[PDB]
């Protein structure tokens, strides 16, 4: 935890696009099925 | 008759591209670029068979051409750049160490 | 360069105390809000009112102890 | 000056090809012809296979 | 096609008004210049790629997204490759 | 050749590619497809189509002569 | 953007037609169908020539009969889809003239 | 893991091992917490390993690689001459890889690059021996040749090396060239890509004649490229070059995991589907070239790289002999050779790689070998007369069952060619086996010991080398099934 | 016929607005320094590019003599007809095109590719060293920048289904993609004051630098030449800024008040928007050095730009929000 | 939804364009066999508009130009 | 996207499914598949420990043999239970179950 | 017209890249034949494949054979040889190769001789025409995803080439380093 803390501090923007496209493949692995089984 | 002049264009680039490498003896970049020159004539074919043929296989190989030989030619700079700064020069008298 | 690694894993220890600061840091280094403001100030005086002279109708002040022509 | 070459270059291309369409033409006129060679060449293949069997 | 005429007069106009603006005044190593351009030649693929895939997501399925997120990965890899052995610093 | 045409639909003759392959995969002798894989090969080039219209061509041009 | 002729006859035209489309479709769709069938048995256009001949009869009659029911809302809409090209979302206050008068 | 990648496990293991080596070792290899350590030994190692696993998926997972038949016949079709065919490419990739683990330690040669490269160009030939199509088998020979060229070029500073790397650049890059141009030319003239496609197109009719001229040209033009890619004489000429300017395990791993791939890829796309007698006549006559050009050339040779470089011409010769008679004797006496060749090449750049401790260049410095190594001269002698197809050996299983599907194939031209060439060409290696036993040389040139990664490998092959005439049912069986099962 | 015409009724007053863009970034940077710009030449300096322009075509000319003399001739011309063409394209209201390509973003993409090779021949025909390695420096700029553009295009290329500027519009017609995707229009922003290079990234302008550029050995006519190319490039950029992250022709609101201004109006307001942001970062910020501005092309906006088209896949493919 | 509207309305046009092509198509086909029974009937041997194909199958004439309907 | 699971060569065995689920196959794991699992991750674990010593990275050398070992196994793990569940292999004890 | 105009400019690009005395001028010229066959493609209709032949070959192989030619500066006399002796036998092989481009159009490919009127149009497929980049996508992406994640390993492959050819980190150069106490926090201080 504090090392993910320094490496999110000394480095940003990896960090963030990191976040982004975990969130982009996110939604489609676990989102969208739990959609397509609402539906 | 538009089939025939597309063909004749892609096999003449090919000859050139021989004609390239037959030529430039001791030039090795103009080889490598007449190698490219024989890339591009084989692109040209597959688009122009594949309109003709009304298939799609030819424009997935020439895509897929396209990157190889990107690839390729990034390849071969670099092994052009390492060569001339191991030997200090291009001349291919410099390159026949190897007999 | 060793007491400068050792130098920098303190610093970033001492900026990382909590998720709440990192978290400010990166969104600050993100977003760009010294540009923003930079950008601002930038704006304030493009619209603030100029001191240009207009020289030859308006000429600059000087003083009776100028040294000008002899 | 190598422009004017270059265009004289590219003129003499242009005739090139002119000349690449027309025998193109003559091929296309000229092919029932080696059709016919064709033709009587394999009935001598065939008549003389049937003359050996 | 038909659309391409306009831009080839547009090419001819560009020419002639630039040769005009010319004639106007007569009447009175480094290695790391190589890797950005491979780098480059990567990402020129990597965009030519993309092109299809972003027009056609509407008909391929989740099937053409992970084929493509796939396709990312194997080429990011090399990207973490390239920052990781010191390729994008200067 | 596969049935994926230029313009996103049919081929032009993936149906006679495709009756060429039913021939041969339901055919005794591979020379009974002879008539099929011509149809094949005729429409991918149109050789027997523009021979036959320039000898049509050939017989109008030496009537003008 | 006449979409007459001289004689009061309806001119198949295309912005005649996109404008009709949706009266063509509800009226005739049996005879549209058919034709598209034939077509999809045997592409030789001389095969069948008589059910084209049906959807045509069909067309024409229904063209004419939209001119002679509405006039200046028909002749308005073919107008305004002949200075656009067909783009129904330029042209709405004229289709919704148009709809009023010959009902669906 | 949806049941459709059943078919691609191997691969898929095999490339995503790849990328956590290559992540590992550069992740570990710029650390400065450590000294920047050599990491070419574990990440070898640990591909070793990865090797072995995917063998091992590859094997017990026989039937589940037919797996998604109609989903994967665009791309590959799998069946028992592929599956075998990559059973050997993988226990060759394996070997290789053991057996240049010492070159690694003590040429300070420390990019585990090359390591990776091996990994992701095994990958490109197994995608290459399943490949059924003209895309994916240019995708894979490409793959691979851009793997080789890195390989040849791998030591920057090195002047052979730069030299080896640019003439093969430019050499491979003309052979891709021209087959591209003939799979152009079969597109264009057939419409087809798929292998299925082109077999009954073209099954029927002969590819001499006014008919399928474009067909014909791209035939042959895939024919030069495939032949590029196994040198032959007519287009051999980059082999010896490059074999010996390339790092020693570079041209072991390039001798011995290409033929194999390329030959069973030529199988797939000659013999299944563009079988015709002008193929067979022009690598009857590539053969010809082959066998007679690689005695003349390696009985003039005087370093042990070029006259390796050499016998492997004159091998592939052999294979194209077997090739050319194009029977079901034809194709197993093909498949016998090929791993009768890789076998006896394994042990051969296994021993040059023990003697490359000392650094030997010359034939004349493995001289006197038979006092200050003695098992090793017997080693390298046994292996010189398995070359030269003397009976008791391997090498000779593998000529005589060429030399009888010759025969039976009625081209008494080509196996007397063959044989006189095998006469002719036994001249170097007896030289070799004179200069280990026979001679005295004033001075000496004393090797150092071995490694047991190259001990083991070495004593396993010489001892299947040697006892090979005295059970040769298995392989003799396994590559009739695969003769066999190459049509139905 | 009517196109030469339309050619050149798109030509022409694109050099006016190059020749009045470069006036307006004087008075803007001045008003902004506590200054006024150009206003002695004609009334508040609307004549000051006309006098520049007469000025530049009276100087004498001079040849370099440098053994390339076509190659350094034509490269500011190669330039000046890649902004033209790149020009060809862009919309200014529903049906207000030349060539409405079904491939606009791609053309758009490869005339920006091709951009590189007129500053690279002027660095390189030139006789001294140091303007070919200011001419390959910017080259490499642009290559980068040009990458993360190209990946920003794609971005928007998975918002809207088609290729082509108008349609994009037209699908832009909602939510002005603006308000979804405001930080990837900032890095296209950013991307592109990088790829004219302009405001920060400023490589060749910074002459009293050492760095100093590849205009160095141009005469007068080269020179106004390259500038007007790197004018209107910065004007093409600003369009696509706003045809693609702002609608193009398209009111605020669709308010019936709104929809009395004609669209072109509001395409013009929206460049004269993004132009006024060129200048103001030009004046309010430093510039990058080389190595600087690399690394952060390379590290910082190429796998942001990745993420980003990842996220707005992985949004549209998820939901039924698809075209 | 409105793209969807536009090729509906295209869809229910498109029978009675196809039968207005469909007899041009039919009309100048008649002129050229007719065309080509009065050029071509001197020699022996020969069939009106014969088709080189097989097994039925019509298919349209073969333009000799790429592409010629995007044009 | 059409997908197809059948395969060239019939199977030997009866079939329990053609297409087991993901989920299904992994519930399939007898003792055997687990020991399959195990001594390959235990393997690549020693090799990896072995392997790393001599450049220094011990704990990264296993953590790195780990990752592979996990996942060559549980691909062999789960290549067997397909095999078996699709009749490929002998399952004798899972067809029982079924029946 | 336009087409013969079009690859007459081609082969004379062509032949200046033979026959280029400068390598620079041998790039410029290849440039210029990929902007014809870029010309050939609008022609022939394959826009999309038109626009990544000038975004890749025009952009990125092109830039790239300009910035290793122009860096390496090349000389002349280091690159030189006299073409008049090879003439006979790069005639002969051209020859022999325009003899069998020859065979080949005299069997397959026959040439229409003189049409329009009998143009026979489906309207079925132009209801909703799918672009060149349309279909190219979808078929790409959908049914031939091994033939597209391949080259990915070819770029890979490339790039670690690159890299490991290509690579030299200054062995001893100071590298500035933003992440200083100054930088982050500048804690004032005085002389008292
Ligand atoms: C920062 O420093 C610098 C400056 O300072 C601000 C400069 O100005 C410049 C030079 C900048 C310029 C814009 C000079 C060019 C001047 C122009 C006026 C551009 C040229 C424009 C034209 C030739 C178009 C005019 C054509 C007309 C009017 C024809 C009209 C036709 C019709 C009406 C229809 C037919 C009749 C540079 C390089 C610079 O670096
Ligand atoms: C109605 C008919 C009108 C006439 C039509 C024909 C006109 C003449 C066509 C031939 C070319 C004439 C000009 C050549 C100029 C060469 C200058 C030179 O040395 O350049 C140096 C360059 C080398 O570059 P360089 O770097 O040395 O450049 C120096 C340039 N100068 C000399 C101007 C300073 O040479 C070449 O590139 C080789 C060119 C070889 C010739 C190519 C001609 C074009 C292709 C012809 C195809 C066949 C045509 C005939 C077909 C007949 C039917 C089948
Ligand atoms: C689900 C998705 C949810 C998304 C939520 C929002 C997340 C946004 C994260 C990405 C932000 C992108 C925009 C900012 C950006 O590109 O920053 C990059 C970077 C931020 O990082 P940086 O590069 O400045 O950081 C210094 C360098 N390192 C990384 C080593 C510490 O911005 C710049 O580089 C700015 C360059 C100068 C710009 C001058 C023009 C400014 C114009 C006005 C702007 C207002
Ligand atoms: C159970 C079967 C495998 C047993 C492996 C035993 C250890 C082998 C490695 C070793 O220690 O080599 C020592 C040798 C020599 O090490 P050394 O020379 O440092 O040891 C002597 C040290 N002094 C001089 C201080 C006393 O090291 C190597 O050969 C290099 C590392 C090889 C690593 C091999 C890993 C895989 C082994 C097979 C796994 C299956």
């Amino acid at each position: 935890m504090e090392k993910l803390k320094m490496f999110v501090v000394q480095e940003p923007v990896v960090a963030a696009s990191c976040l982004i496209a975990g969130f982009g493949l996110f939604l489609p692995a676990v989102v969208r099925p739990i959609l397509d089984s609402y539906q | 008759m538009d089939l025939i002049k597309y063909f004749t264009f892609s096999m003449i680039i090919f000859i050139l591209g021989i004609w390239g490498i037959l030529l430039n003896r001791r030039n090795i970049l103009i080889m490598l670029m007449s190698i490219e020159l024989m890339l591009l004539a084989v692109n040209s074919n597959f688009l122009v068979f594949s309109v003709s043929l009304d298939d799609m296989m030819g424009q997935l190989f020439a895509l897929l051409v396209l990157t190889v030989a990107a690839a390729e030619s990034a390849i071969g700079l670099a092994i052009f750049v390492i060569t001339f700064r191991v030997r200090g020069t291009i001349a291919v008298e410099f390159i026949n160490s190897i007999q | 360069t060793k007491l400068e690694d050792e130098q920098r894993e303190q610093l970033a220890k001492e900026i990382s105390k909590d998720w709440s600061s990192v978290f400010e840091r990166s969104i600050n280094t993100l977003f760009l809000t010294e540009m923003v403001r930079g950008l601002m100030l930038t704006l304030k005086y493009f619209f603030e009112t100029k001191v240009t002279i207009n020289y030859p109708f308006e000429k600059g002040p000087l003083s009776p102890r100028f040294r000008g022509e002899h | 000056v190598r422009v004017a070459s270059y265009f004289a270059m590219t003129l003499g291309a242009f005739v090139f090809w002119q000349s690449m369409d027309k025998v193109h033409v003559w091929i296309a006129l000229h092919q029932d012809e080696k059709q016919e060679r064709l033709e009587k060449e394999a009935e001598i293949r065939r008549v003389r296979e049937e003359l050996l069997k | 096609m038909l659309e391409f005429a306009p831009i080839c007069i547009y090419l001819v106009i560009s020419l002639l008004v630039s040769l005009i603006l010319l004639g106007l005044p007569f009447l009175f190593f480094d290695i790391r210049f190589y890797l950005v351009s491979i780098l480059f030649i990567i990402f020129d693929l990597e965009v030519t790629f993309f092109f299809p895939w972003a027009v056609s997501l509407n008909k391929i399925d989740l099937f053409g997204f992970w084929s493509m997120m796939a396709f990312l990965l194997i080429l990011t890899i090399g990207f973490l490759y390239e920052w990781k052995r010191g390729a994008l610093d200067w | 050749a596969s049935g994926w045409g230029i313009t996103g639909n049919k081929g032009r003759c993936y149906d006679f590619w495709m009756d060429f392959s039913e021939c041969m995969s339901r055919c005794r002798e591979p020379k009974d497809c002879g008539l099929l894989r011509e149809d094949y090969l005729e429409c991918l080039h149109h050789s027997k189509e523009f021979q036959r219209r320039n000898r049509i061509y050939k017989e109008e041009q030496r009537k003008i002569r | 953007a006449s979409a007459v002729d001289a004689s009061g006859n309806p001119i198949p035209s295309s912005s005649v037609l996109m404008a009709s489309s949706k009266h063509i479709g509800i009226r005739c769709h049996s005879e549209n169908l058919d034709f598209l069938k034939c077509k999809k048995k045997d592409p030789n256009p001389e095969k069948c020539l008589d059910k084209g001949r049906d959807v045509t009869r069909c067309v024409l009659g229904l063209l004419k009969d939209l001119h002679q029911k509405c006039t200046k809302e028909m002749d308005d809409y073919v107008g305004c889809m002949y200075y656009h090209t067909n783009e129904f979302d330029l042209c709405r206050k004229e289709q919704q003239a148009f709809e009023k008068k010959c009902s669906l | 893991m949806f049941n459709l990648f059943l078919a691609v496990y191997p691969e898929i293991f095999i490339i995503n091992a790849t990328f956590i080596l290559l992540i590992h070792g550069v992740v570990f290899s710029t650390s400065k917490k450590y000294d920047y350590p050599p990491l070419v030994s574990n990440v070898g190692w640990l591909g070793l390993l990865s090797v072995l696993i995917t063998l091992l998926l590859l094997a017990a997972g026989a039937p589940l690689l037919t797996i998604a038949h109609l989903f994967r016949n665009n791309f590959f079709r799998r069946d028992n001459f592929t599956y075998f065919c990559q059973i050997l490419l993988l226990l060759s990739t394996a070997g290789t890889i053991s057996m240049c683990f010492d070159f690694f330690e003590q040429e300070r040669f420390d990019a585990f690059e090359f390591i990776v490269l091996i990994l992701l160009s095994t990958c490109s030939m197994l995608f290459m021996i399943s490949a059924y199509d003209l895309i994916a088998m240019y995708l894979a020979i490409e793959l691979q040749s851009l793997c080789f060229y890195v390989m040849a070029a791998s030591k920057r500073k090195s002047e052979f090396s730069t030299e080896a790397g640019l003439k093969y650049l430019i050499l491979g890059a003309f052979s891709s060239g021209i087959l591209l141009f003939g799979c152009s030319m079969i597109y264009g003239s057939t419409g087809a890509t798929h292998f299925d496609q082109l077999a009954k197109i073209l099954t029927g009719y002969e590819l001499a004649g006014a008919r399928s001229s474009g067909i014909f040209m791209g035939i042959l033009f895939i024919a030069v490229g495939s032949l590029f890619k196994i040198t032959a004489v007519p287009f051999h000429m980059w082999a010896p070059d490059i074999y010996e300017g390339s790092p020693t395990p570079v041209t072991a791993f390039l001798s011995i995991a290409p033929k194999i791939s390329i030959f069973a890829n030529i199988l797939r796309v000659f013999i299944y589907g563009s079988y015709g007698a002008t193929l067979q006549q022009i690598f009857c006559f590539c053969s010809i070239a082959s066998m007679i050009l690689g005695a003349l050339a390696a009985m003039a040779q005087t370093k042990v790289k070029r006259l390796l470089a050499y016998s492997s011409i004159g091998h592939v010769g052999y294979i194209c002999i077997g090739f050319s008679c194009g029977t079901i004797e034809g194709i197993q006496s093909l498949l016998i050779g090929i791993f009768i060749y890789a076998l006896m090449t394994i042990d051969a750049f296994a021993i040059v790689l023990a003697l490359r401790q000392t650094r030997v260049k010359y034939i004349a410095d493995l001289g006197a070998l038979a006092k200050t190594n003695p098992i090793l001269a017997i080693t390298f002698s046994i292996t010189m007369f398995s070359y030269v197809g003397i009976p008791p050996l391997a090498g000779f299983c593998s000529k005589f069952y060429l030399f009888f599907a010759a025969l039976g194939c009625g081209a008494y031209f080509l196996a007397s060619v063959g044989v006189v060439t095998s006469v002719i060409g036994c001249f170097y290696y007896i030289r070799l086996v004179k200069r280990m036993f026979f001679d005295t040389p004033r001075t000496w040139i004393l090797y150092e010991p071995m490694d047991r990664d190259k001990s083991l490998l070495l004593a396993m092959t010489s001892s299947f080398i040697t006892l090979f005439f005295l059970y040769p049912s298995p392989l003799f069986s396994v590559t009739h099934q695969m003769a066999l099962s190459l049509y139905l | 016929i009517a196109v030469p015409a339309e050619i050149l009724g798109i030509i022409l007053p694109l050099l006016l607005g190059v020749a009045f863009l470069v006036l307006a970034e004087r008075k803007v940077m001045a008003f902004v320094q506590r200054r006024k710009g150009p206003d002695v030449v004609g009334s508040f300096g609307l004549l000051q590019p006309l006098a520049d322009g007469l000025k530049l075509i009276l100087k004498e000319p001079i040849s370099p003599s440098s053994a390339n003399f076509f190659l350094f001739r034509m490269a500011p011309v190669a330039t000046f007809m890649l902004s033209l063409v790149a020009w060809a394209v862009v919309p200014f209201d529903y049906g207000m095109v030349l060539s409405d390509s079904n491939i606009g973003l791609l053309y758009l993409f490869a005339i920006s590719s091709l951009g590189v090779y007129g500053i690279i021949t002027a660095g390189w025909s030139s006789n001294s060293k140091y303007a070919f390695l200011g001419a390959l420096r910017s080259a490499a700029q642009m290559v980068s920048y040009e990458v993360s553009i190209g990946l920003i295009l794609i971005t928007v290329l998975i918002c809207v289904g088609s290729c082509n500027l108008s349609e994009i519009v037209m699908a832009q017609k909602q939510i002005w993609f603006g308000i979804p995707l405001f930080p990837v229009l900032v890095m296209f922003f950013i991307s592109c004051l990088a790829e004219t290079n302009r405001a920060p990234f400023d490589l060749p302008e910074a002459e009293a630098e050492s760095v100093a550029g590849y205009n160095v050995e141009y005469s007068s006519m080269g020179f106004a030449l390259f500038f007007l190319g790197e004018y209107a490039n910065m004007i093409l950029m600003s369009g696509l800024c706003t045809s693609l992250s702002l609608g193009g022709w398209l009111p605020i609101l669709d308010l019936p008040i709104f929809k009395r201004i004609p669209g072109s109006i509001w395409f013009s307001i929206k460049v004269i928007l993004f132009l006024f942001l060129y200048i103001w970062v030009r004046a309010a910020f430093p510039r990058y050095r080389y190595d600087q501005l690399m690394g952060l092309g390379w590290k910082v906006f190429l796998p942001l730009s990745l993420a980003w088209v990842v996220a707005v896949s992985g949004v549209s493919v998820t939901f039924p929000w698809l075209p | 939804a409105l793209k969807e509207e536009k090729y509906a309305a295209r869809r229910s046009i498109l029978p009675v364009l196809q039968a207005e092509e469909d007899e041009r198509f039919v009309r100048e086909w008649h002129k050229y066999l007719a065309y080509e029974a009065e050029v071509m009937k001197d020699v022996p041997g020969w069939k009106v508009g014969e088709s080189v194909y097989n097994s039925g199958r019509w298919v349209p004439p073969a333009s000799g130009e790429l592409r010629p309907d995007i044009w | 996207m059409n997908t197809d699971i059948t395969a060239s060569t019939k199977p030997e065995y009866p079939v329990v499914d053609r297409n087991p689920p993901f989920t299904k196959v992994v519930g399939n794991f007898s003792t055997l598949d687990y020991l399959r699992f195990v001594t390959i991750t235990g393997v690549s674990v020693t090799v990896g420990y072995l392997s790393g010593i001599k450049p220094g990275i011990r704990g990264p050398s296993m953590v790195t043999g780990g990752l592979i070992g996990v996942m060559g196994g549980f691909m062999y793990a789960y290549q067997n239970s397909a095999g078996r569940l699709m009749g490929f292999f002998p399952n004798d004890d899972e067809v029982a179950r079924h029946n | 017209m336009i087409l013969s105009v079009l690859f007459s400019l081609a082969l004379v690009s062509g032949l200046m890249v033979v026959r280029a005395k400068n390598p620079v001028h041998s790039v410029l010229f290849f440039i210029l034949v990929f902007c014809d066959t870029s010309g050939l493609l609008l022609l022939l209709g394959l826009d999309f494949f038109a626009m990544i032949f000038l975004v890749v070959y025009i952009g990125a192989i092109a830039v790239l054979f300009l910035f290793v030619v122009m860096m390496f500066h090349i000389q002349i006399a280091e690159i030189h040889e006299e073409v008049l002796r090879y003439l006979p036998v790069s005639g002969i092989i051209g020859l022999i190769l325009w003899w069998e481009m020859f065979f080949i159009l005299d069997n397959e490919t026959i040439p229409l001789l003189p049409t329009t009127s009998l143009i026979y149009t489906v309207y079925a497929g132009k209801v909703r025409s799918w672009t060149n980049l349309e279909t190219l996508g979808n078929l790409l992406y959908t049914y031939y995803f091994v033939w597209f994640l391949v080259p990915s390993l070819i770029l890979l492959v490339a790039m670690i080439g690159a890299i490991v050819l290509t690579m030299h980190r200054t062995t001893k150069v100071k590298r500035q380093d933003v992440f200083r106490r100054n930088a982050i926090d500048f804690r004032r201080t005085i002389m008292r």
